[PDB]
RNA sequence: CGGUGAAAUUGAACUGGCCGUGAAGAUGCGGCCUACCCGUGGCAGGACGAAAAGACCCCGUGGAGCUUUACUGCAGCCUG
RNA sequence: CAGGCGGUAGGGGAGCGUUCCCGAUGCCGAUGAAGGCCGACCCGCGAGGCGGCUGGAGGUAAGGGAAGUGCGAAUGCCGGCAUGAGUAACGAUAAAGAGGGUGAGAAUCCCUCUCGCCGUAAGCCCAAGGGUUCCUACGCAAUGGUCGUCAGCGUAGGGUU
RNA sequence: GGUCAAGAUGGUAAGGGCCCACGGUGGAUGCCUCGGCACCCGAGCCGAUGAAGGACGUGGCUACCUGCGAUAAGCCAGGGGGAGCCGGUAGCGGGCGUGGAUCCCUGGAUGUCCGAAUGGGGGAACCCGGCCGGCGGGAACGCCGGUCACCGCGCUUUUGCGCGGGGGGAACCUGGGGAACUGAAACAUCUCAGUACCCAGAGGAGAGGAAAGAGAAAUCGACUCCCUGAGUAGCGGCGAGCGAAAGGGGACCAGCCUAAACCGUCCGGCUUGUCCGGGCGGGGUCGUGGGGCCCUCGGACACCGAAUCCCCAGCCUAGCCGAAGCUGUUGGGAAGCAGCGCCAGAGAGGGUGAAAGCCCCGUAGGCGAAAGGUGGGGGGAUAGGUGAGGGUACCCGAGUACCCCGUGGUUCGUGGAGCCAUGGGGGAAUCUGGGCGGACCACCGCCUAAGGCUAAGUACUCCGGGUGACCGAUAGCGCACCAGUACCGUGAGGGAAAGGUGAAAAGAACCCCGGGAGGGGAGUGAAAUAGAGCCUGAAACCGUGGGCUUACAAGCAGUCACGGCCCCGCAAGGGGUUGUGGCGUGCCUAUUGAAGCAUGAGCCGGCGACUCACGGUCGUGGGCGAGCUUAAGCCGUUGAGGCGGAGGCGUAGGGAAACCGAGUCCGAACAGGGCGCAAAGUCCGCGGCCGUGGACCCGAAACCGGGCGAGCUAGCCCUGGCC
């Protein structure tokens, strides 16, 4: 029975009208009721057009893959792991599938700062990964099907 | 008052009224309860009708509406009213029971 | 005189002429000339009189009705 | 001390009532809810209390939440009420005047007497279509473009085989 | 005191102006409802035993609202029920009933005429007819009556006997056929869209519904609906735009079948032997066999989609109880202020003359209950029919798969364009069979097509119940109660208004002007400025009286000043009223620009217009940095929140990609641009804000669909008359 909205939160601006005294909202006819008017953008768009393009993603829907699930050492030694054995499976809590774009695809080696590999088995492995995989002290594997 | 209701012919109290006096309930509806307590009428003062007197003034108005009536009065007048424990073979007896108690017997009085 | 008892248009108005003036044809702002209170039966000039958001127009990459060997198809005819 | 403070479009800030939701119904109230009617204390205002009259029962906020909301104004929407107007108008230039009568009142009903216009229709007739009414008896506040004790008007009853 | 010359001022309203009092017409309206509307659950079929839906009837005495229909305010029987009823009329004039009367329910009976109508016709609700019965004056007449389409449907070819349908229905629903606008600021591909609408039809819900599926992992496994899947994958004057599917989360989880020649059986066949035809079957493919020969076989658990029957049948509408106060007291009132005494697994609410747990209420408390009409459960029985092993020459689910073009689907708009689907012509395979993953070819894999049946989970709202930071009589359904009727239109079709007297009728005997209305009194009563359109009852406009004011005056208005009146006043002074004077172009809209002679504007009153849903997007108030939770399952007067971890956003990105990776593509280039730089976001809210949706609001020419009318008018047809 009290604690009103701290703050500001409750309405800001459900402004109602035009003024006050006045009144009116906005221009001149141009923009009248049925005047929900030139929209998004008009020179914009020929813009849009403006350009023939490289890129084409024809007729279809079914493509393979090759995982690329950026992940991070530095995360990882940082504060969140088990310098030997993760596992792409033992990432969950890792902030490299729990986003969205490939969640479950494939966690490489954002090798970064100090050693910049993976001491773990699995997949993603930098080049500079491989190697500072080798001076960290790791046993990283990769099978197929 | 509703299709069902309290005391009939009864007799019985004025409680919030002006009388208080209890008495002969000459007739009491179904549903507006509508009861006449023979407790404060009028006259209607008459058509001037030789329906009533050639020279007339009806007497008798006794039309009683509020329902705050204490209705029932065994050794005990303000009681509500009980049902049945039956207790004979086929035994409605919703007679009135409750401190003192009235059944309006078929007997001596209604 | 008596019985009767409507109808558009309109801020409200108590609303002279002037010469002037003002968005440039004014009772209503300027300076000035006449002229009191009221009403009836009339006379048509103004108040752009009323009347209908001009059918003259323009304008709206508006509508709609012919048309023509403008554009594309539909029909029916002709035809491997 | 600056230091500024005309100012629509338009952008920013800050308050106002307004009917509901908690209203942690507090209750207030027939020594009145409420809307209303009037008023030289409150507000920089939108509003406020408060006093007095009405008025019959509600109403509601301390603090915060929810919005069909605050409006001259759109030849607006719906309902009143005005205005020329007590002038224009009464539906045909086929005219009517009298006497007595009945009546609460009769230019405007009933008889009867003078009189004009139809007559080739303002004739009768069948039919259509209307569908009450037609009659007889009471009545007129509505209705006839005022009348009106008259009616095709209102009330009731009977009426065509 | 009188005469004349001069000067200055005064009152005197027909009406009008500002102010005050007191009325009237007008309903605002505050509140108040047996009335809407919104959501959720319950519920979901009507009809020839001629229905939905109406015409004309009856109520002793009734136009009408009612219920019945000719046995007509109802008859019958059973279920229920306490003592009153002859519906809304109360009035008249008569009644039935505690030897369950009014009435609540379930099954009863005629059940007028119309309406699918059907015995025939016909402008429906009215006129005709043929058969047996009856009565009357017999025959002729004429009534009750039972009687007599049509359809297709199967049965005895002869019953043409015995069935079926049809006729509806607010919305949901399947298929049939199927459109312009507007967008694309033109607009022809495109768009709205397979949307509106015409139709046919099965329901109570249909729809779909056991895979020539998915999808590529040596994976799944019916169908349907929800969340998610991306609004990506993509379709395209690649433009406006349009936009999936497997998976995952969820819910709901039966699966079952028939011709499929072979068996034999059989009857008909033709014509006889050994073909076809049609009945019984075993076979009657679930994820593949089925049949016929040889051998191992085999001697009790399974119920349907109602297989089916009996039940506690859930209800239908009637049921029942059921908690505790009186004294006082101010009041016309009290249920109120006050006193003491009271209840409570039931302080949900309404109702009893102003606001009660203990007064009215068969409610929240809990419990109640029935011989009819409906079944899921739980269980039984009923149980059709399912339920073995190898061997062997094979014959045994569709008449068209498939391929040419002509077309539909689909996220596909013409394309390298696949699969299903059909209109044309071609035109076959039995499990080495054949479509399907990749146009197509070589592979592996997939599924088993060209028949059949149905449950269960999302839709829908006529009808019932309930709840509402959903409405108050101009909003709500327009419709709160003799509104879908008044009334306009030819028909199609349109489509009002009017809610409240009071607490209860005690609503007005009676006297008085009057033809009447209506007007003064008496009584009402708490009031009648509560008096019958009669609550609250304001603005507008017209009125009766009072104050100031007004006939040499030119001004929207006004208004600053002051002076004369009159007013409350203690004075201070405060009121209203103005004559003298100063200075003053009225407001809205669209204007370089307005006094407008540009406009809007008649006056009062109530209505009267920048929202909602998401996407987002920027802010900023709040939780952790990885942060947050849909669809659901569950607890839920209050219903209390909890859990549900398919996800989407972050967390490096750089590229057309291959990929590389904090690096990177160009590249053969050490030169630039996307960075690296975290400088954590992510969620909830509140809010400036676009994109789609009618998105400040009402506004048009018109285009398109389906219907409505030749008593409109011109024509033409038939048929009388008149000149």
């Amino acid at each position: 029975l009290r604690p009103n909205p701290g703050a500001n939160k409750r309405r800001k601006r459900v402004g109602r009208g035009p003024g006050s005294g006045h009144g009116k909202t906005a221009t001149r006819g141009h923009k009248g009721q049925k005047s929900r008017s030139g929209g998004l953008k008009d020179p914009r768009r020929f813009e849009g057009g403006r350009s023939t393009t490289l890129m084409r993603l024809p007729k279809r829907g079914m493509q393979g893959q090759v995982p690329g699930e950026i992940k991070r050492p530095r995360y990882q030694g940082v504060n969140l792991k088990d310098l030997a054995r993760f596992e792409g499976e033992v990432t969950p809590e890792l902030l490299v599938r729990a986003g969205l774009l490939k969640k479950g695809y494939r966690l490489k080696i954002l090798g970064e700062g100090e050693a910049k590999p993976l001491k773990v088995v699995a997949h993603a492995f930098s080049k500079s990964a491989l190697e500072k995989l080798k001076a960290a002290g790791g046993e990283p594997v990769l099978l197929e099907a | 008052m509703r299709v069902k209701m309290h005391v009939k012919k009864g007799d019985t109290v004025l409680v919030a009224s002006g009388k208080y006096k209890g008495r002969v309930g000459k007739v009491k509806e179904v549903l507006p309860k509508k009861y006449a307590v023979i407790v404060e009428g009028v006259n209607i003062v008459k058509k001037a009708v030789r329906v009533s007197p050639k020279y007339p003034q009806g007497g008798f108005i006794e039309k009683e509406a509020p329902l705050h009536a204490s209705k029932v009065r065994p050794i005990c007048p303000a009681c509500g009213k009980p049902t049945r424990v039956r207790k004979k073979f086929l035994e409605n007896g919703k007679k009135i029971r409750v401190c003192a108690k009235c059944g309006g017997a078929l007997d001596t009085e209604e």
